[PDB]
RNA sequence: UAGUGGCGAGCGAACGGGGAUUAGCCCUUAAGCUUCAUUGAUUUUAGCGGAACGCUCUGGAAAGUGCGGCCAUAGUGGGUGAUAGCCCCGUACGCGAAAGGAUCUUUGAAGUGAAAUCAAGUAGGACGGAGCACGAGAAACUUUGUCUGAACAUGGGGGGACCAUCCUCCAAGGCUAAAUACUACUGACUGACCGAUAGUGAACCAGUACCGUGAGGGAAAGGCGAAAAGAACCCCGGAGAGGGGAGUGAAAUAGAACCUGAAACCGUAUGCGUACAAGCAGUGGGAGCCUACUUGUUAGGUGACUGCGUACCUUUUGUAUAAUGGGUCAGCGACUUAUAUUCAGUGGCAAGCUUAACCGUAUAGGGUAGGCGUAGCGAAAGCGAGUCUUAAUAGGGCGUU
RNA sequence: CUUGACUGCGAGACAGACACGUCGAGCAGGUACGAAAGUAGGUCUUAGUGAUCCGGUGGUUCUGUAUGGAAGGGCCAUCG
């Protein structure tokens, strides 16, 4: 071990074969101005687009 | 198959001798034996480690002169140098199968390029030089690397200071003297030795 | 390994001052002159290995009308002349003929007018 | 011979260098460009850094707890148990191939392929499918 | 990695393994360590011996050329008039100490260890801190500046708040070799280390000269020749300086400021062109002249005259730019290295591959601890070719020759 | 008259650098009205808003540092 995973992105994106998994933004602490049908799918545990790829795992030491 | 200079075969393995020869392997482990005996036994200073060069040498505007800040910087001739070496290491890794298979393909050379020469045993009575040179001479052989078994006391004080033959044991023998020698002299029991090793 | 670099730096100064060896005074001595000098000779030598073909041409015309205004014909009739017949032959060999072979010349004019452009 | 061997082609490269010469094709920059910050010396952009918005790392939220129980938890698939020993799949037996590693102590056997032989085993737990493929080719089961 | 962190930048274990190393003795008095006296032994501070070549060519000189040998537990050492195993000093290899020192070993002796007697102002606690990877946080454990304050083996503290039950140890007295770190200092050996702007600041009378009131800063400067054979004598000159000879030497344009002796810069000589001609100084055309040749449809040197023609860099939307930068030359001066990783190329092995420390008569072989791969899903328990969500064997997400 | 301003989702698109955002047939479970086809996942439509980290509250099948619990953490819903 010489390369320092930063912690809070080990937090945020477990590693699956998958992908990336991450939860999504907006199902905090404001919950009755959104419709149920925006709260019902921000629920999951989506994957990372492509765009984010090599930006995360450059930050999770992985490329 | 090999042939002894006592009238027999041996009958070897196709997979110890006689195999391809891979060039970029072989090639891969002499450059790698070349590095592992390198010592990097230099080092040169730095701009912290060159003595001096505290102060800026003048003040940084009003003098009409380029900007400098210290008498020790890597431009200077008094400074030091940009990129100073330390006492590195040139060591690489070779893999044991790597290493293995490219001696399995030089033997294999040393076969197809009549350049192994294989004898019963080979053995000095006194340890004498010239003793060594006359039982050479009968095999009528100058430059060789003599591979034995293990290699003997009397065997290894004669051609000590014999100006072109070396004696090596089976674990001892490396891919640079194995190509570089003229010739390789191989006991039986080095073939032994050569097969319980490399396959 | 250090590498003293000062036995190249030389052959490839010299080299340079070689190729600037007749001009005036620093352009021809000092390296940092020299090479300037150098490679704007090369620059001139490239665009007039042009200009050569363009004023080796405007000469062949200029000396074909000259010879064709002495037998009353310009050098443009003279040319639409030599293609209402059939010549095929250049400014170069025609100012060649305008200068030294006078009466051959008289006999391409005369071809020319012959064929009443 | 030292003098005639080289290795294959394209095994090795020549390390182009920056910064000698100008038909060279990195003369004067090297590939950096021009001014800014990735051209300086130690002209890097920090990991997860997106210019000044809250990156993705700090956007998203933290989604959960690992597992202390899983530390020492292992699987050894069905393709593996012919390699043990002795006729028998035990946890230091296991062990005894490097099968799995020292300071695990669960092992499941799943379906992953053949089971060879007619092994046993004690103590380790296996997936309803594997079990089935054990039992089915002569194996056996206990604790 | 678990944790920890304006849960940001970051900081970072342990359990469990693999090894290097090997020992525990005591407070009813010990191992051990010292200091002495002894018992043998080993090293060190100096040295001794140490093999084997002649003829010939070129040359100032032979080690080199040609030929023929010899030695070798000694053959890629140094220098000897050019390159030497055999010419010298050496080297491998054996020998060697009146006298000192050092390490180890006997076997006594005096000491010490040693604080007394199994630990009380101690454990614990309250505040305020510090540490433990742990920013006092659910905060254990350690330490304590203030204030307090126990039990006594049917006690006591630890097992990460805390509580029961188990498990494991006995704090408040001690002493302990090795593995470990480091090298101003010695000795040997080695270098894909430098070779005079390099390498130490420092090859030379260098921490000098010099600069500072001081602390402190801090240079520049190597080379005749194999041998001084370092130039007897004569001439000009101021019993000069410097030369012109003569001698020495293979060579003195190796003459002491001395190997080689570049470029900038400054001259003398010869050829040609230049005093009616306007500018990045060239380039295309081109007469004439002058030299060598041997002549011609050549080679070298000048270049009258003439067409085109506003350097280089850097920065910029853009520079001849009256934007920057450079007096010039010669040296030097800028993508390195380590460790982790990803991709490509190229090899070895292949459902496996690979070792790290370390061991090693040591680039071998051993060592597979560990790492990655052979299975995924889920936040997890778990379940597994599936799994998660779900009331759902429905849908959907991810996965599966 | 009444709660469809439902729960689980969700084929597929629109938008779009990303985080976000927009529309939605259909399926299951239960309901409104309507005799019944059917309409109903708020409002004619597009503004009316705010990430993460911290904390609070209610559940929970999960975890729970020897073990049984707790503490703390996780997921789900929600507030500042």
């Amino acid at each position: 071990p010489k390369m320092k995973t930063k912690s809070g992105a080990a937090k945020r994106f477990k590693k699956t074969a998958g992908g990336l998994k991450h939860k999504h933004a907006f199902k905090s602490h404001i919950l009755t101005k959104m419709t149920t049908k925006r709260k019902r799918q921000l629920r999951g545990t989506s994957m990372l687009n492509k765009s984010d790829v090599a930006r995360v795992e450059r930050s999770l030491r992985l490329r | 198959q090999l042939n002894v200079n006592g009238a027999q075969a041996i009958e070897v393995s196709e997979r110890t001798f006689g195999g391809e020869f891979n060039e970029t392997l072989v090639h891969q482990a002499v450059v790698a034996y070349m590095a592992g005996g390198r010592q990097g036994s230099k080092a040169q200073k730095t701009r912290s480690e060159v003595s001096g060069g505290g102060k800026k040498p003048w003040r940084q505007k009003g003098t009409g002169r380029a900007r400098a800040g210290t008498i020790r910087s890597p431009i200077w001739r008094g400074g030091g140098t940009t990129f100073a070496a330390k006492p590195r290491s040139h060591e690489q890794k070779l893999n044991k199968k790597m290493y293995r298979a490219a001696l399995r393909s030089i033997l294999a050379e040393l076969v197809r390029l009549d350049r192994l020469v294989v004898v019963a045993d080979f053995a000095v009575d006194a340890p004498k030089t010239k003793g060594l040179v006359a039982k050479l001479d009968t095999l009528g052989l100058k430059d060789v690397l003599i591979v034995t078994d293990g290699v003997d006391e009397n065997l290894y004080l004669a051609a000590r200071n014999l100006a072109h033959v070396d004696v090596r044991d089976v674990q001892g023998s490396d891919p640079v003297s194995l190509i570089a020698y003229d010739k390789v002299l191989v006991t039986v029991s080095a073939v032994k030795k050569f097969e319980e090793l490399l396959g | 390994a250090r590498v003293k670099r000062g036995v190249i730096a030389r052959r490839r100064h010299k080299k340079i001052l070689k190729l600037a060896k007749g001009y005036y005074g620093a352009r021809s001595r000092v390296f940092r002159v020299a090479k300037q000098a150098v490679i704007k000779a090369g620059q001139y030598a490239y665009r007039d290995r042009r200009q050569r073909k363009r004023q080796f041409r405007a000469l062949w015309i200029a000396r074909i009308n000259a010879g064709a205004r002495q037998n009353g014909l310009s050098y443009s009739r003279l040319i639409a002349g030599l293609k209402k017949a059939a010549i095929e032959i250049d400014r170069k060999v025609l100012a060649d003929l305008a200068v030294n072979e006078k009466a051959a010349f008289t006999a391409i004019v005369e071809k020319a007018k012959a064929s009443l452009a | 011979q030292l003098n005639d061997l080289r290795s294959a082609p394209g095994a090795r490269r020549e390390k182009h260098r920056p910064g000698r010469g100008i038909g060279s094709g990195l003369g004067k920059t090297g590939g950096r460009g021009h001014k800014g910050l990735t051209s300086r010396s130690g002209g890097k952009v920090a990991p997860g850094f997106e210019g000044g918005q809250q990156p993705l790392h700090r956007r998203l939220p933290k989604f959960g707890f690992v597992s202390l129980k899983a530390m020492d938890r292992a699987e050894v698939r069905t393709s593996e148990l012919a390699k043990v020993e002795g006729d028998v799949v035990s946890l230091q037996t296991l062990k005894d191939a490097n099968l799995i590693n020292q300071h695990v102590q669960r092992v499941k056997v799943m379906l992953s392929g053949e089971v060879g032989r007619a092994v046993t085993l004690k103590g380790i737990a296996a997936t309803k499918g594997a079990r089935a493929a054990i039992e089915a080719a002569g194996g056996k089961f206990e604790d």
